[PDB]
């Protein structure tokens, strides 16, 4: 069970999935949308 | 185990996540020696 569910959405291309993954460095996880090293979730993803 | 016994030319080189791979060893094999230094005192007081 879960004090709450939030849920994060965006689209990107595949060169940069990788950095929806925990205190990832770079670009996209570093200005556009970004995971702490503790990150207590998930990333569920598929080619769009 | 680890690279450098200073800290900073691992902070330079690394992120915020390998950094608990390069730093916590140092932490580690430096809580040894004080945890080896405090016990060798403590016996060697008795001595005293």
């Amino acid at each position: 069970c879960f004090t709450n569910v939030y849920a994060d959405s965006f689209v990107i291309r595949g060169d940069e999935v990788r950095q929806i993954a925990p205190g990832q460095t770079g670009k996209i996880a570093d200005y556009n949308y970004k995971l702490p090293d503790d990150f207590t979730g998930c990333v569920i993803a598929w080619n769009s | 185990g680890a690279i450098s016994s200073v800290l900073n030319d691992i902070l330079a080189r690394l992120d915020k996540v390998e950094a608990e791979v390069q730093i916590d060893r140092l932490i580690t094999g430096r809580l040894q020696s004080l945890q080896t230094y405090v016990t060798q005192q403590l016996i060697r007081a008795a001595e005293i």
